[PDB]
């Protein structure tokens, strides 16, 4: 009996597992989350879709009646930290390639950026230590945004012009795209300090000198990578069109705004009603109410436009859409350069880029000349609204976790003065495009979901996790 | 992780 | 041989096999003190759970060491690793031993003197001893051939007041009973086919589920051939069992065949014997789970709908694209007839043993044993999408929410291979001196255990019905695995004796295990055992013995828990995965369970004391033991903050403690020549307590549970198996808090603890009648205390079929103590509640739990049960003579006959699970198929 | 010179006895071979274990043989590809193969 | 229906 037989023979020898074998997991594990269960709950919070009348699942998300114990993001927390970030920690000790380290640090920084937008605080300076610190302090969202933005700067400064040896499913070793992602990650983070009112002088000049150089990314920043076969599908489709049955249907604010702007993009992702062939939306939280007001035979799935998953299967996960990059450029010109000419440029290039992705190319005229035309933008605040709305639609079925972050920062769409029940009563009073406080609302404080709860897995294991706070407690960068 | 249930239909 | 200084219980083969169970352990169910025995379900061929003196191994190895002759027997279990969606249990490793070959069972319960059997014994040992030679009568032929039926035991208690609907209103297609009260009027129902619809009187069908089940049938044939001489013996045996349980179809099948040859020979000085056995089995399971399974589909039936009227597939309205309800559920007959879930298992085991006595006072024994198995699972499910999605209501007409998307079909097949080699090399010394007696034993142990499988799965089937790895246009999936551990130990057992009055024992063993870090393989665990027969005029005190023991029982770790690993990348997401390769790139990730090379061996310490006495020539007998078990430094993948890089770290835990009392009392009030009456009463009470899990990782770790839902933990201060669940919010005064607008309770800020898994005490009461050749034995099993999850209650609640949900005659109600939280800026104010749960939302109040919310579905673990009844007629020899027969015993029996359960429990025989015959099974029951009553006959014929 | 000498060790054991009404044979064979091709690539291990016994009471006789057989092989594959022999013959007459 | 050999190098 030879006893030296305790090396697990179902996994390679650690010696042999090199940095280019690990790095492709960071990109995917992140996308497992940001494009999977996170993208899901952001979708409700940003009021794109709603719970189908004839099913239950996301009830507690649409009625805001979930608690910290509902673990509504415990899964994605495990992926982001024990999946991506560790492998990112390994890559950075297994390869000295400054081009590879650079793209790892961007994927590293993109994870943290998402964590922070979800629970404001996040482990950071003590994370990713082993037994050496099982209970890492949850640094503050402002400290994290700072630290990682410094990690990108230090890492960009280490590039020596050599290229990547690592398998890149995102930009295929095209560094000058990875630098682009970086600047775009900086543009997005910089705008948050400003509107959160922290060091807003510097960050207003740092955004100016960013947008001036136009050293951004082309196309979208995504994982085009999935297949219509088990364990290989787009994470949001696999979970909801395969693992579960159809649960989503289109929300009152999204169906209205698209339908009032004449937007032909109302057909990319939203099916007409299986009953009367029109686009119908459901008021947030209102599944159980709408069925109580109308018949029971009168608010079934046929009465509301279901979300289409047809396009889901192979659909990539996006980290930074182009259309949104422009809408952030058009916001910067508009309100920090007084450059209404170059804002209209980026604003339309936003609208045009998104009309491309959805397959309605050459149709921006539909809104770029009617309604959402930049001419009718009267006030230089009626314009930000025009930019901020089109960004909202730009992100439908694309990057929900941001569309909920950009809805929090620029608190546009406006929250509607009227309650859900009042809008159901006399629809007349509803401004198309405005969020609606969920009809049922577990939030003792009212108003809209401003954050996700702390992971239960971190509540039970980390004595240092922040104490639980209700959904209405904003994040460190939403101050209104 | 922790296994997920599923609500039904009505 | 009552030198033993720790509790132990012997049973006689006749008692074992008289209950005619297809299994060796399920018969002694409620009969031995401190041997907790529960089968996983009433599905044929399933596993049985045998835990002795508490759960000690926090995950998840608590079965005791079954030892046959006396070679350790493989006790591997084969149940699903996803009980929520595909539930099944295919067997316990010991289920293969043929009860009619048992001559004597002896359950050693004490963790203190275990060096003979090693580290596994800290869970107790089940020493079996197989029947052997003759001479007798007689050619040497026994034959028991039995025939039993089975009937459904407990179905959940239904409401017969409201039929098909939702929100309280009438619906044609619902899967539950939230409909108007029963008119007797005629309403439509079911889908529409060819411009026609069924149309039936709206009346309750109170027996519609009870009628669904048939009567399970099982024949069993056994046979033995026996003989002996002054220098040899030889036993050959065969056994066949063929079960078809009470679910309709061959879907619930169990076939068991065994074979065994066991011979010894003496020629010397030298003795050599050899036991060899083959054991077959073929199970088919009626899968459980939350999906499109047979039970979850059955319970979701309105009270007015006729189940048995759905079987006939020639009735278009019962075919899948027109089934009466589309809501995530399918005709239960179609499920049992077109889904596949098979298992087939061939196994070979046995021993060789070479005794050799020498120099008057010494003996040598070598004993090798081998227990190799090959088992083949095959599951597959149709491509319902291709068969039925287009053009049917259920259907293209159901968009994404159709039960058929995306069931594009699946087939899979796994072949498992197991193999254990155990080797004993001993020498024994037995010399009396004056009145003393010295028995020593020194030996060497060798154990090698290996398991491996090759799994291959194939999705989206091209020919929608055919199940075959070549039937699919998409990439296949492939998994492969193997573990191999080895162990060597040296041991020694000293046995002292003084005029058959004092019996002192001292054991010592030292193991080197392969599963522990290299610089720390060796562990050492001694023990000491005292027996005093303070019974040395009367004639009134037959036997009196007092017992004590202080011992240790080291243990290693599971395999491959030291070194870090890089698994191939894959990401668990809710209800799916994202698994590399993609696309054309393969990848590895850093493994999510942090290794550790500072592990030290596990060490169980036990103290025990006992007392045994008899009176009146063994007409009154009792036995008592007090025990204090501590399982320290257990090697566990303990939960950890995912932010640290890992999700758990392997470290030595703290003490898991079981203190308790075990008591047996037995008496013969009447004993007259032709008539004896016997009483037996056994009582076990045990105190579980996790004493301390490593603090740096937090207090708690999950043992099992749902996500955002009722999970079951192991928490520092608390017993093994604490539940948490969502409980409703209470004002600082009473006082259910409810939503000001809908009326429904408001979930509190955390989950409240709601109870452990353990029984507070377990006991049973047994009695035996003998009048001439007539035997009558009755056994009652009583277990009180604890709690378990029951989706069987949950789904009948959600669905409006449980009787509980006819509370306010479904009239709108105000939760009877309700109150509203009134928050102004930051001031808490509670108002007497005024808002009613409307009629339309009565469903939601119950679906969520009522005023208990989620904790509602933790059910009282407690039941009294009529375990078994055995009427036995031993024909008198005078009736044979003119016949080849040498004895005949006609026997009529029944098992799991009746169960009585508190009052909170109208839902389940608490003896159920969907998570296997060990710790994780105590979590609950995720729509386990109904448990079942059993009763039959049995014909013994000696030759 | 490329080839070594294969080695093989064998071990056999039997236990045997009888009476006027019964007999018993129990046996175990063991082989381990490492052929003349170099390395352990040419391996054969054989193990057997057999127990056979009879018993007459009667009239009636009943006997039973039960046997278990293990083997682990390793074959130095042949073929026209990168196999070991076809790679050996395709060697110039002046080249040293043991180098 | 048969089987292909290959020639070698030289
Ligand atoms: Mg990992
Ligand atoms: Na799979
Ligand atoms: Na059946
Ligand atoms: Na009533
Ligand atoms: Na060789």
């Amino acid at each position: 009996c030879d006893l030296n037989i305790n090396d697990d023979p179902n996994y390679p020898m650690n010696d042999q597992v090199t940095a280019d074998l690990i790095f492709p997991s960071i990109s995917a594990s992140i996308a497992s989350a940001v494009g999977g269960e996170i993208y899901n709950y952001a979708g409700f919070f940003a009021q794109y879709y709603e719970q189908k009348p004839e099913s239950n699942q996301y009830n507690t998300l649409c009625e805001y009646t979930f608690t910290e114990s509902s673990q509504q993001m415990d899964y994605s927390y495990r992926i982001l930290f024990a999946g991506a970030l560790e492998d990112a920690k390994q890559v950075l000790e297994k390869t000295t390639n400054p081009a590879d380290r650079f793209a790892t640090t961007i994927l590293r920084a993109y994870a943290f950026q998402i964590m922070v937008d979800n629970t404001s605080d996040s482990p950071y300076s003590e994370a990713l230590q082993g037994n050496a610190n099982a209970t890492p302090k949850w640094d503050t969202g402002e400290t994290v945004y700072k630290g990682i933005l410094g990690e990108i700067d230090a890492a960009e400064a280490a590039l020596d012009g050599s290229g990547m040896d690592v398998p890149d499913l995102i930009f295929n070793k095209n560094i000058a795209q990875w630098k682009g992602f970086a600047n775009a990650l900086r543009l997005r983070m910089y705008l948050r300090f400003i509107d959160a009112n922290i060091d807003a002088a510097s960050y207003t000049e740092k955004v100016k000198t960013l947008v001036q150089n136009n050293e951004f990314f082309t196309g979208d920043v995504k994982l085009d990578c999935f297949l219509d076969e088990t364990d290989k599908r787009n994470p949001w489709y696999n979970t909801n069109a395969v693992g579960l049955t159809g649960n989503h249907c289109a929300a009152y604010p999204l169906v209205s705004y698209l339908s009032s702007t004449g937007d032909p993009r109302i057909a990319y992702g939203i099916s007409k009603t299986d009953a009367d062939g029109k686009y119908v939306g459901q008021l947030p939280g209102g599944k159980t109410h709408m069925q109580s007001i109308l018949g029971t035979d009168n608010w079934k799935n046929k009465n509301v436009s279901a979300i289409d998953y047809s396009i889901g299967a192979t659909k990539p996960v996006y980290f930074f859409t182009q259309a949104e990059l422009q809408f952030l450029i058009a916001e910067v010109y508009a309100r920090f350069h007084n450059d209404d000419a170059n804002a209209k440029s980026a604003y339309e290039a936003g609208v045009t880029a998104d009309f491309a992705v959805r397959g309605f190319a050459g149709q921006e005229n539909t809104i770029l000349e009617g309604a959402c035309a930049w001419s009718a933008a009267s006030t230089q605040a009626d314009k930000l609204n025009l930019i901020y709305m089109q960004k909202w639609v730009s992100l439908f079925y694309m990057d929900h976790m941001e569309a909920w972050s950009e809805i929090r920062r620029t608190d546009c769409p406006k929250l509607s003065s009227y309650s859900a029940a009042q809008i159901q009563a006399s629809e007349s009073v509803y401004t198309p495009g405005e969020l609606v406080a969920p009809w049922t609302n577990g939030l003792e404080a009212g108003g809209l979901m401003k954050r996700m709860t702390y992971p239960l897995s971190a509540r039970q294991q980390n004595v240092n996790t922040p104490a639980g706070v209700p959904g209405s407690t904003p994040v460190w960068w939403d101050i209104k | 992780g922790g296994g997920g249930g599923g609500g039904g239909g009505g | 041989e009552k030198a033993l200084g720790y509790a132990a219980t012997s049973v006689g083969g006749e008692k074992i096999a008289e209950s005619r169970t297809s299994d060796v352990m399920s018969s002694l169910a409620g009969k031995i003190a401190g041997v907790q025995i529960s089968s996983t379900s009433s599905d044929p061929g399933a596993s049985n759970s045998v835990i002795i003196r508490g759960v000690s191994s926090l995950s998840g190895t608590n079965q005791p060491l079954y030892v046959v002759d006396g070679v350790p027997l493989n006790n591997s279990t084969v149940y699903s690793t996803d009980g929520l969606n595909s539930g099944y249990d295919f067997g316990n490793g010991a289920n293969a031993i043929n009860p009619d070959d048992v001559a004597n069972m002896t359950i050693l319960k004490g963790a203190a003197a275990t060096a003979l059997y090693g580290s596994r014994a800290a869970n107790g040992v089940v020493m079996i001893t197989t029947k052997s030679g003759r001479k007798e009568k007689g050619v040497g032929i026994e034959y028991n051939g039995g025939v039993q039926w089975s009937t459904v035991l407990r179905l959940p208690e239904f409401q017969n007041e409201f039929g098909m609907g939702w929100n309280g209103n009438h619906t044609e297609l619902e899967n539950g009973s939230w409909g108007p009260r029963f008119d007797g009027s005629m309403q439509l129902w079911g889908n529409v086919y060819n411009n026609s619809q069924k149309l039936k009187p709206y009346v309750a069908m109170p027996d519609n589920i009870k009628d669904f089940f048939d009567a399970g049938f099982r024949y069993s044939n056994s046979l033995s051939f026996n003989g002996a001489t002054d220098k040899s013996d030889y036993y050959v045996s065969f056994s066949q069992i063929s079960d078809d349980g009470m679910i309709p179809t061959d879907a619930d099948s169990y076939d068991k065949y065994t074979f065994s040859a066991r011979g010894s020979h003496k020629a010397g000085a030298l003795t050599f014997s050899s036991s060899l056995n083959y054991a077959y089995q073929k199970n088919n399971f009626a899968t459980t789970g939350q999906g499109l399974s047979m039970l979850n589909s059955l319970y979701q039936t309105p009270r007015d709908i006729s189940i048995i009227g759905l079987e006939d597939q020639n009735d278009p309205f019962n075919t899948p694209g027109y089934y009466y309800t589309p809501y995530g559920v399918m005709n239960p007959y179609y499920i049992l007839n077109n889904y596949l879930n098979e298992y087939e298992s061939e196994r070979f085991y046995g021993k060789f043993q070479l005794d050799y006595e020498f120099l008057k006072y010494f003996k040598f024994t070598y004993r090798m044993g081998l227990d190799t198995t090959t088992g083949q699972s095959d599951k597959g499910k149709p491509n319902l999408y291709a068969l039925y999605y287009e053009g049917t209501p259920n259907g293209e007409g159901q968009g994404s929410s159709s039960p058929f998307s995306g069931e594009t079909g699946q087939y899979s097949e796994q072949i498992t291979r197991r193999r254990e080699i155990n080797q004993d090399i001993m020498v024994n010394f037995n010399m009396p001196v004056n009145d003393f007696n010295i028995n020593a034993l020194v030996g060497f142990n060798g154990n090698e255990r290996k398991v491996s499988y090759q799994y291959s799965e194939v999705n989206d089937l091209t020919i929608p019905t055919w199940f075959n790895l070549k039937n699919s246009g998409k990439t296949p999936i492939v998994e492969q695995h193997m573990e191999l551990r080895r162990l060597m130990g040296v041991f020694g057992q000293f046995e002292g004796s003084w005029k058959n009055m004092l019996y002192l024992t001292v054991t010592a063993r030292n193991d080197w295990s392969s599963t522990l870090p290299k610089e720390n393989r060796s562990f050492f665990y001694p023990g000491i055992t005292g027996s005093f027969i303070f019974s040395e005029l009367q004639d009134v005190i037959t036997f009196g013995k007092i017992r004590a023991s202080w011992g240790k029982t080291g243990n290693d770790a599971d395999v491959y828990m030291v070194n870090p690993v890089y698994a191939q990348s894959s990401n668990r997401i809710p209800f799916g995965s994202l698994t590399f390769p993609l696309g054309g790139v393969n990848a590895y990730s850093a493994g999510n369970v942090l290794g550790s090379n500072t592990l030290s061996p596990e060490m169980t310490t036990e103290s025990e004391v006992g007392l045994n006495m008899a009176f009146f020539k063994n007409r009154l007998s009792f036995d008592v033991s007090y025990y204090n078990r501590n399982t320290d430094k257990q090697i566990f993948s303990l939960a950890m903050d995912p932010a640290s890089g890992y999700t758990a770290q392997n470290m030595n835990l703290g003490k898991i403690r079981n203190r308790g009392i075990e008591l047996l009392i037995s008496g013969t009030p009447i004993r007259t020549k032709d008539f004896s009456w016997e009483l037996t009463w056994n009582f076990t009470k045990n105190w579980s307590k996790v004493i301390s899990l490593p603090e740096e990782l937090g207090g708690i770790t999950t043992i099992y549970g749902l996500n955002g839902g009722t999970s079951m933990y192991a928490i520092t201060g608390m017993p093994v198996g604490v539940f948490k669940a969502q409980v409703a919010e209470r004002d600082p005064q009473g006082r259910i808090v409810v939503n000001s607008s809908t009326g429904l309770p408001v979930e509190a800020s955390e989950f409240g603890i709601c109870g452990d898994m353990n029984n507070k005490y377990q006991m049973g009461v047994s009695t035996n009648l003998k009048y001439k050749g007539i035997s009558l034995g009755i056994d009652f099993d009583i277990r009180q205390g604890g709690v378990m999850y029951s989706r069987t209650k949950d789904i009948n609640y959600f669905t409006g079929n449980a009787i509980q949900t006819a509370y306010n005659d479904r009239n709108p109600l105000i939760v009877p103590n309700s109150v509203n939280k009134i928050v102004n800026g930051e001031n808490v104010t509670y108002v007497e509640n005024t808002t009613p749960i409307t009629s339309s939302n009565i469903y939601k109040y119950w679906g969520d739990g009522g005023s208990d919310m989620g904790s509602c579905f933790l059910v009282d673990k407690s039941y009294v049960k009529l375990r078994s009844v055995v009427l036995g007629w031993d024909l008198p020899k005078r009736w044979l003579a003119k016949t080849p027969f040498q004895a005949v015993k006609v026997s009529a029996y029944g098992n799991n006959l009746f169960v009585w359960t508190p009052s909170s429990n109208t839902f389940i025989d608490p003896e159920m699970t969907s998570f296997g015959n060990d710790l994780e099974g105590n979590y609950g029951e995720y729509t386990a198929n109904p448990s079942s009553r059993r009763f039959g006959f049995n014909l013994m014929v000696k030759f």
